[PDB]
């Protein structure tokens, strides 16, 4: 396995942006993952010697952590809230939208492997409930119209 | 250019922590500034860090994530042990219900960074870190580029405003664990280690961060550091007129005809907040319960409790998820009960399987699929989640559920 030039300039940036090498695993994993999609196997080594960690511990890292996915590869990530507000507020109408817009339920990834639904906990945007995420990106659902519109932007 | 952030509803009756929070925008640094920003942290930076402790103390201001303990002290308790000291804001905020903190970060990081400044420099501390929640992009890069901005002022790095103190802010960034917002849990993240909570004593006060002493405080309790020193801590407890001196931000949620993050003073009761500010509830239903957060609830009788730290008072982070006439309470207890069995670390084996226990029965008595062991056995396992527990997360992680068979009996009864 080897880093892209672009993906490995940022995380030698990370690593070097704290006082000690360790403490940007997270920092590094989120850009991993923004880079490919995914969290790739045979990253964690490369990884785990650019941090001066054992394998076994940037390993434990990724399972503890539910932001990294190291089984799916996805383009976008839309993170739907199933938590209380936004449940009482539609959870399961944003859901049933998604479902009808991309075809696919809560932990499935579209066939092209542009989308993948990922129930999480209080996105804290309660207010705004019901909340989903597409990637870095925060909206409140309104309708499968509107839901359709924001789609739309990811390419 | 940031990532999109949902366009949260904000108010305020004291323009404080809020006065540039309540529009929908990163301010600046120097709309901060036109403000009257960084003027404070110059008036601390001309004081000795034991005067702004004092102020802090004098001030009565208490923790904003959820202990409410009082900031004055914990810092006097942290400058009682050799240095280094370390300052870490924690901007994990993922308790159900509450996004207060956020609108902070996002809107008036200045606000954030000016108070993270003096707070470092009252102990001492020349490395501070910001833990931010990784759901929060948008906020990171905001403080990110704030914290450039201070450093380009002279606000930040080296010989800060000519005063000789060097401080430096470093972003870290959560990977979705609620328990990371655990004070000790947050310092092993910070490390660079699963979020697994530390067996207390030793406190992070004394050993922390690489076993130094270390001070966490919430966003929100910062926030109020710019102003205790600004106003000075007589102008400060005159606020309210309440026993809990300053200003606090609510965030409100659920079926309210006007959800969003209301600061209000602490003297403010439940009622105020949800009839006078957040506009009533959806179609003039009758409020049934209120949940704080993931923590208590409170029935229709409760109502006229004060918004404050009192042992008959709200409590918590005022955080107010309103359930109306229509919301089953069961169909809310699983949600809460999900929420717990999702974000359990699995250290403490009765909060291990509690958790999960109290979740998967909760979802057969709600399914009508459960016999009269699965209900014999959820009301043991909600009172047997506390066992052995080394964080808050296990004492808690019943609490709600435990309030809702008690004071709603009838609506349990009901799938009975
Ligand atoms: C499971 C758990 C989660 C917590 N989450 C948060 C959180 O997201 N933000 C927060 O500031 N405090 C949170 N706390 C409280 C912290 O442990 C700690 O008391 C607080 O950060 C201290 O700051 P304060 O004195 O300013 O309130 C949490 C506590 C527990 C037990
Ligand atoms: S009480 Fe629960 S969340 Fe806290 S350390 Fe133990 S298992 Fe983890
Ligand atoms: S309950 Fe969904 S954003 Fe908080
Ligand atoms: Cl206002």
């Amino acid at each position: 396995f080897e880093f892209p030039e672009e993906l490995k300039t940022k995380l030698q940036e990370h690593i070097n942006y704290f006082p000690k090498k360790r403490q940007a695993i997270l920092l590094c994993l989120h850009e991993i993952q923004n880079y490919y999609g995914y969290i790739p196997p045979e990253s964690l080594k490369p990884l785990a010697d650019m941090l001066e960690l054992p394998l076994n511990h940037v390993e434990g890292v990724v399972a503890f952590y539910d932001m990294f996915d190291r089984e799916d590869k996805a383009k976008y990530r839309i993170r739907v809230c199933v938590s209380i507000v936004c449940h009482l507020m539609g959870t399961n109408k944003l859901l049933k939208a998604l479902e009808n817009i991309l075809g696919i339920k809560p932990g499935e990834v579209t066939p092209d492997g542009k989308f993948k639904i990922v129930p999480v906990q209080c996105l804290g945007a309660c207010s705004e409930a019901p909340v989903f995420m597409v990637n870095d990106d925060e909206y409140k659902f309104e309708s499968e119209v509107q839901l359709n519109e924001i789609l739309s932007r990811y390419t | 250019s940031y990532p999109a952030i949902p366009r949260i509803y904000a108010e305020t009756t004291l323009n404080m922590l809020l006065k540039r929070a309540k529009k929908p925008r990163v301010h600046s640094i120097d709309e901060y500034l036109k403000d009257g920003g960084y003027q404070a942290l110059e008036k601390a930076l001309n004081m000795s860090p034991e005067e702004i402790i004092d102020w802090v103390d004098k001030s009565t201001l208490r923790g904003r994530g959820g202990a409410g303990f009082p900031t004055g002290k914990k810092w006097k308790f942290a400058v009682q042990n050799p240095g280094p000291r370390y300052f870490i804001c924690n901007a994990d905020e993922s308790e159900p219900g509450t996004f207060k903190d956020r609108i902070i970060i996002e809107r008036d990081p200045h606000l954030l960074i000016e108070g993270i400044i003096i707070s470092s420099y009252a102990i001492g501390a020349n490395e501070a870190y910001i833990y931010i929640r990784g759901e929060y992009p948008a906020g990171y890069y905001i403080l990110r580029d704030a914290i450039e901005e201070a450093k380009k002022k002279g606000f930040l790095g080296k010989n800060i405003l000519g005063s000789g103190f060097d401080l430096e802010i470093y972003v870290a960034r959560g990977a979705g664990a609620y328990i990371c917002g655990e004070e000790t849990a947050l310092i092993e993240s910070l490390e660079g280690k699963r979020g697994h909570p530390r067996l207390k004593p030793p406190y992070p006060v004394q050993k922390g961060l690489w076993g130094k002493p270390t001070v966490v405080n919430n966003v929100e309790t910062i926030a109020n550091v710019p102003f205790i020193i600004s106003m000075g801590w007589e102008e400060y407890r005159y606020i309210g007129p309440s026993d809990y001196a300053g200003p606090k931000l609510f965030p409100v949620s659920g079926k309210v005809k006007k959800p969003g993050v209301y600061e209000l003073p602490m003297n403010t009761t439940l009622r105020e907040v949800i009839f006078k500010y957040a506009g009533g509830t959806l179609g003039n239903k009758k409020v049934k319960a209120v949940f704080s957060g993931a923590l208590d609830c409170f029935s229709s009788e409760e109502l006229d409790i004060p918004m404050d730290y009192s042992p008959l008072g709200f409590g918590g982070t005022g955080t107010v998820i309103v359930l109306t006439e229509e919301d089953d309470i069961v169909e809310a207890a699983l949600k809460i009960a999900e929420f717990y069995e999702h974000e359990t670390c699995g250290q403490c084996t009765p909060c291990r399987v509690g958790c999960y226990e109290q979740a998967n029965l909760l979802e057969k008595i709600y399914k009508g699929e459960a016999t009269e062991q699965d209900w014999e056995g959820f009301d043991f396992v909600n009172r047997n989640i506390q066992p052995t527990s080394i964080c808050g997360l296990g004492a808690v992680a019943g609490r709600l559920i435990r309030q809702t068979l008690e004071k709603f009996p009838e609506e349990w009864e009901k799938y009975r």
